[PDB]
């Protein structure tokens, strides 16, 4: 995210095709081989968004977090939504409780579930999804045996 | 205690999150156990006092009189018939008002009518109900209020 | 004073709800705290605010979020209904001053009932009759503009006297209306509603008579397009025509959303305006539930910026206002994750434009307004309503009065913010802190002073005497009036027992003695001035101490060795006077071993001090 934090001034500016102010003997050489260009820029600002998403979730903010995950239709967003999902669901799911709670905590694994479901079906389909996803593919599969055993 | 509410108010949240007002569509079974906290820990001094003057846990209910100050009797029979979906289109701003009255006080918010001891006695109940309790949600929630 | 007489009002009751929750009190009604003042302007203004209480006297849900009391299908349903009430009591009022001259007028007489007043206002609006109108006339005047003018006025009842007096002409038209007085929110039965709008859109779609059109569509909520120009011809009219035609869950059929959209999306402020009249858009905005619009809208007319902040504040302390997260967004402007059809107002900034106007010289009425912002911080984390009051003392310099004064006995006398937190420790130090970074030692010095905070006030001590320790205290100079402070703070710190660590503390008393060293010297009590270095040990004068003493110069305070070459010369100069009046050998001896002192201690002005000193203890001999 700090890193993050100090590119997107310079990408606002190169989104406006604008010249960037070079740097004086520094320490990584630039090249104009690997120069950010427009095309990339919303998918930076986008991929960005996610590091912000995750790092507030992991914080404690998940309203702002899912609200921003469910925003962008990525791979990597299902991943995180199912993650914090079942874990509101996990710890809630056996202890004794008011029972209406117990109705709202089974329907976060039933979301859990569904979006496991969606990562396999688009990542079967497409190689370039397998790549993107944030964990290994077998990993998901993993988890959501035990999340449909549960 | 925290069980018998649940019986009684199905999916009332143990805290509401708009926690900033007193309007009692906010009610949480919190407010309700540091409720009745009160009332009984009120009732048990009112009896004492009565009996010093003159067993008082010997009487059985329905030979003991009302034994909580028709204010808590009111309150309680309020938000009972709104919770319930059981109050009067007409009387329902009334019940509601008469609800918003007291969760100040159950809160510890601007004028609250709360003895000291009855506070620490809310704190540390509400500490150990909820250092005894599994789960994270509960545990937070209780120690908070606490 | 940079307030405005209706400003000031306002000020003075923005105090009183201050005053109440600093104390504790009942949260009283805002929004009739506001239209206190207004009934001391003209009634646009008062009846901006009776819109503002009827607008949001709704039964919410307390502690609850305000995004969801808005989003609620539950709340929106009775902004509908408190709009169409205004709408309805309103117009009924222009009916009475139509027939009567002044609403005293009508009050003596009597308010006579609805129906004879809409039969008395009749009488004016059309004199003689339109040809076009249908089923014949009730008591002398068509049955369908008593209907209409009747319902428009609110009063169903009245509307259905005329129905039952009029059974045979009006056809099946009696168990329809009978119907929709019955049935809540102004809606007939799915059935019923489509036997009737069918009908009308039968044979009925053209009617010569517009009043019964107007009727059948407000019952049926029917031909949203049409905008029956024919009877509603006023903007209220419309307002109130249409949300009697909105709807809740695809063809002829209108919403809130819609609406509320569709009004200012096509039509902005440029079709409302154009009649240079601001608060007929506002109150377009207002009663279609778009608060936050008609708030910036009206925010930006110079001449009402006071109104449109407290309209805000109403709807700020009753969880109504949807406030903008991101305190670097515009005025105006739609979240993203939001839907459209909801705006949000950043009401930081609106506070903070209106303040700057009044802040600069009259800084109590800012606070009181400042307060609101007390549930809000920013991305540093400091409570914005605490760093409005460092900008704000920083700017005024305002420190008695926002601050409270310290005197010079020991005294607090409490400020105008001890009112609103009683841990006023972070911000004097906010303010202490920036005047010390601009150099202001002596005033940093007072306000440090003032939190009780030694460790910093005997610090800038050290460094403002210093430069002035061997200089001349003379009347009115910068050493008197340093000096005296440096003593008003030494008793109040002694009496007191306060102290800062040892190395700050040892050096500010050490600078007070030293301080008197020099007013001796200087004024000739040579004898006493000798007698006040003796006791200090900072100069040796028996050769056994030269080796302890330039131990301790090693670590002593910079504040002190920049004063030693003054301090070696003036106790030369005293043994010197002395000289010149066994004794002589005591005072060679001590001469020797100032000189060996000062030969071992590398100082400020070495040079010319050791030579001076030098030839003073040749002199001697």
């Amino acid at each position: 995210v700090h890193y993050w934090k100090k590119v997107l001034p310079l990408l606002k500016i190169i989104k406006k095709k604008n010249s960037i102010p070079e740097p004086i003997d520094p320490l990584f050489k630039h090249f104009h081989s690997v120069d950010i260009q427009a095309s990339e820029i919303v998918e930076y600002e986008e991929d960005a968004h996610i590091t912000f998403a995750i790092l507030d979730a992991v914080n404690g903010n998940i309203e702002d977090a899912v609200t921003a995950f469910e925003s962008i239709k990525s791979v990597v967003s299902y991943w995180n939504l199912a993650l914090i999902f079942h874990r509101k669901a996990e710890d809630i799911e056996n202890d004794a409780l008011s029972p209406e709670e117990q109705e709202e905590c089974k329907n976060y694994l039933r979301k859990t579930r569904d979006y496991l479901i969606k990562i396999i079906d688009d990542s079967d389909s497409n190689l370039s999804v397998v790549k993107k996803l944030p964990v290994p593919l077998e990993s998901v599969k993993e988890m959501l045996n035990s999340v449909m055993q549960e | 205690i925290r069980k018998w509410l649940k019986q009684l108010f199905h999916h009332l949240p143990h805290e509401t999150s708009r926690l900033e007002t007193n309007a009692p569509e906010s009610i949480c079974i919190l407010d309700l156990e540091v409720f009745l906290l009160g009332v009984v820990y009120t009732s048990h001094l009112q009896l004492k006092e009565k009996c010093n003057s003159h067993q008082p846990l010997c009487l059985p209910l329905p030979v003991c009189k009302q034994l909580c100050t028709e204010r808590q009797k009111s309150w309680w029979d309020a938000v009972c018939t709104l919770i319930h979906r059981k109050a009067v289109p007409g009387n329902v701003a009334k019940l509601r008002l008469l609800v918003q009255h007291e969760i100040n006080t159950l809160r510890a918010q601007e004028k609250h009518g709360l003895q000291p001891a009855l506070l620490v006695h809310w704190a540390e109940c509400l500490q150990k109900t909820g250092s005894g309790l599994n789960s994270f949600y509960d545990q937070r929630e209780y120690m908070g209020r606490s | 004073s940079s307030l405005d007489n209706i400003e000031m009002a306002y000020a003075r009751q923005i105090y009183i709800y201050n005053e109440k929750i600093v104390n504790g009190h009942l949260q009283p009604n805002l929004v009739d705290l506001c239209a206190s003042v207004a009934e001391l302007d003209d009634k646009s203004i008062s009846d901006m605010w009776t819109m503002v209480k009827q607008m949001t006297d709704v039964l919410l849900t307390p502690a609850t979020d305000a995004l969801k009391n808005r989003s609620s299908v539950e709340v929106r349903m009775e902004f509908v209904r408190q709009a169409l009430a205004y709408l309805e009591q309103s117009y009924k009022n222009y009916t009475l001053v139509t027939v009567f001259g002044n609403l005293h007028q009508a009050q003596l007489g009597g308010v006579p009932g609805t129906y004879q007043l809409v039969r008395s206002f009749l009488n004016i609006k059309l004199p003689a009759p339109l040809p076009g109108l249908q089923d014949g006339e009730v008591e002398g005047h068509p049955v369908w503009a008593l209907i209409y003018y009747c319902m428009r006025c609110g009063d169903l009842l009245a509307a259905s006297q005329v129905v039952n007096r009029a059974q045979h002409q009006l056809g099946e038209f009696k168990t329809w209306f009978q119907e929709y007085m019955n049935s809540k929110d102004r809606r007939l039965s799915p059935a019923t509603e489509n036997k009737l709008r069918l009908h009308y859109r039968r044979a009925l779609r053209n009617n010569t008579d517009p009043y019964k059109r107007a009727v059948y569509c407000i019952i049926g909520r029917c031909d949203v397009t049409d905008n029956q120009s024919e009877v509603a011809d006023k903007t209220e009219d419309y307002l109130w025509l249409k949300l009697n035609q909105v709807c809740f869950d695809p063809q002829d059929r209108l919403t809130l959303s819609q609406f509320q959209k569709q009004l200012l999306e096509d039509y902005g402020e440029s079709h409302f305006t154009v009649n240079q009249q601001p608060f007929l858009y506002f109150q377009v905005l207002f009663l279609t539930a778009q608060f936050e619009a008609a708030v910036a809208f009206l925010f930006r007319m110079e001449r009402l910026r006071c109104h449109a902040v407290h309209v805000a504040l109403v709807l700020f302390e009753l969880k109504l206002l949807l406030k903008s997260s991101g305190q670097s967004a515009q005025l105006l402007s739609h979240e993203p994750g939001d839907p459209p059809c909801l705006r949000r107002l950043n009401f930081v900034r609106l506070l903070m434009l209106y303040t700057r106007k009044f802040e600069s010289t009259d800084p109590r009425e800012a606070l009181q307004y400042f307060y609101f912002l007390r549930d809000e911080k920013d991305s540093q984390g400091e409570n914005m309503f605490l760093r409005c009051v460092s900008e704000l003392v920083i700017e005024s310099r305002e420190f008695d009065m926002i601050l409270g004064k310290l005197e010079n006995d020991g005294s607090r006398k409490p400020g105008v913010i001890d009112k609103f937190t009683s841990d006023t420790k972070p911000i004097i130090n906010k303010v202490a802190s920036v005047a010390e970074n601009k150099g202001l030692f002596e005033e940093a010095a007072k306000l440090y002073d003032l939190a009780k905070n030694a460790d910093k006030v005997l610090e800038l001590m050290n460094k403002l005497l210093s430069p002035v320790v061997p200089q001349i205290s003379a009347p009115q100079s910068n050493k008197e009036r340093l000096k005296n402070m440096a003593l008003s703070i030494a008793e109040r710190y002694r009496a007191q027992g306060i102290s800062a660590n040892k190395f700050v503390d040892s050096t500010f008393y050490l600078l007070l003695d030293l301080i008197t060293f020099f007013d001796e010297y200087h004024s000739g009590h040579i004898d006493r001035a000798f007698d006040i270095i003796e006791r200090l040990k900072l100069v040796p004068l028996n050769q056994e101490s030269v080796e302890e003493r330039v131990a301790a110069f090693r670590n002593f305070s910079d504040e002190i060795r920049h004063n030693l070459s003054e301090v070696l010369l003036a106790t030369m100069n005293i043994l010197f006077t002395q000289f010149k009046r066994d004794r002589d050998s005591q005072l060679r001896s001590q001469a020797r071993t100032l000189i060996t002192f000062a030969g071992m201690i590398p100082y400020r002005t070495s040079g010319d001090t050791n030579a001076r000193l030098v030839q003073m203890e040749v002199l001697m001999n």
